[PDB]
């Protein structure tokens, strides 16, 4: 009941966001500091999908970023917010 | 001789297709002609249970128009009659009041049809064939009810792309409850209007993933539920113009293993339901502005089936 991930802004084919949440969980298991989580997630997506991707991760922020189509995702799980885009 | 016939048909269609066809069942899509006659050969050899539509059709038609004395129009059984002196079109069937009024066979230059008629146009059950040119052989695409020359009924379709469809028809377009089988192997059960998915529908793919949601303008549009079966994870949210942007992500109850897909941690947003609610209000406002007077719940409300 209390275990829940919520997606609240998305431009993303669905299997790709499932892959994204999986690898985000892997990133949380391996590391603790935000910067290393961001580095891992960006390099992993730059490997499976063509360059270039960008990622910003944290708890309190506001942002305005442009992106090309089907390359955007923003969601909550656990403790920290994830914003992801390709540009 | 029978074994030779069966073997030559089996190598004609393809051994993989033949083995698949042996694994078929009556819930599947209605087969095309080659598979039909292959299975007729297979059954008449083995005895591996009896239907005839033409018998019922002819049973229905004999009650229609009959011989009348001194009538100045056709109004009866006739042999082949050419509609033009150029001999490009021909018809062979009963008549009523100088127009087509019964069961008859019609031959065009590229099309050929066999069904009932009422006042010059197609009103009944019939089957349609097409050919690319005068040299190419007949290819069958249609089977269903007819009204005023266009498809007002429940029928069969074998699309040119390689798709096969079952469902209602009205105005010659897909309208009603229907089931769609794609060429790649996907299965879609849904409700159709205007030759698009304008209704509630259930979708399932080859890889096992399956869908429950609403559909609009041929794309995924509404509240619905998606399941990732191999990963034992399911997704609930709203779709708008082919892509969803607001949703909650959850694991299936029976998940007990650390392997196929990792577990979601046990913390989340404060009062998340309010935030999601605000989001679908935004989406609904933009939706109404972009497409006013539109209705996704046109004959099946959400409350009837969670």
């Amino acid at each position: 009941t209390d275990r829940k991930a919520i997606i609240k802004n998305a431009d993303m084919p669905e299997d790709m966001q499932s892959d994204a949440v999986e690898v985000a969980l892997q990133a949380l298991e391996k590391f603790n500091i935000e910067k290393d989580i961001a580095a891992y997630i960006k390099k992993e997506f730059d490997k499976k999908y063509q360059p270039t991707w960008h990622c910003i991760v944290g708890r309190n922020f506001g942002s305005y970023v442009t992106h090309e189509t089907h390359s955007f995702l923003y969601f909550y799980f656990g403790q920290v917010a994830i914003l992801l885009f390709k540009s | 001789l029978l074994l030779k016939e069966l073997r030559r048909q089996e190598e004609l269609l393809g051994a993989e297709a033949v083995a698949e066809l042996y694994g078929s069942d009556a819930n599947g899509c209605p087969l095309n002609e080659a598979e039909e006659k292959l299975l007729q050969i297979y059954r008449k050899l083995h005895g591996f249970p009896a239907v005839d539509p033409e018998a019922a059709i002819i049973e229905r038609c004999k009650t229609r128009a009959q011989r009348l004395h001194g009538k100045v129009d056709t109004h009866g059984m006739r042999k082949r009659i050419f509609l033009t002196p150029r001999k490009t079109e021909s018809y062979e069937g009963q008549w009523e009041d100088g127009k087509f009024g019964g069961f008859g066979e019609l031959l065009k230059k590229l099309s050929k049809y066999r069904g009932e008629f009422r006042n010059g146009l197609r009103e009944g059950e019939g089957t349609l064939w097409l050919r690319k040119d005068v040299k190419s052989p007949w290819v069958r695409v249609y089977r269903g009810e007819w009204l005023a020359g266009k498809r007002d009924g429940v029928g069969i379709s074998w699309e040119e792309n390689g798709d096969v469809y079952e469902g209602g028809w009205s105005g010659g377009k897909r309208d009603g409850f229907g089931r769609l089988f794609f060429a790649n192997g996907d299965i879609y059960k849904g409700e159709f209007r205007d030759d698009q998915h304008y209704g509630r529908g259930i979708l399932r793919l080859t890889s096992g993933d399956w869908y429950d949601g609403y559909w609009a303008l041929g794309l995924r549009e509404g509240p619905g539920l998606w399941c990732y079966t191999q990963k034992q994870q399911y997704f609930v949210g709203e779709w708008s113009k082919g892509i969803c942007k607001c949703g909650t992500m959850l694991d299936m109850p029976d998940k007990t293993t650390n392997e196929n897909s990792r577990f979601i941690p046990r913390l989340g947003l404060l009062r998340c339901d309010e935030v999601l609610e605000l989001e679908q209000l935004k989406l609904r406002d933009r939706r109404a502005q972009e497409y006013p007077e539109m209705n996704v719940e046109w004959r099946t409300p959400l409350v009837s089936a969670p």
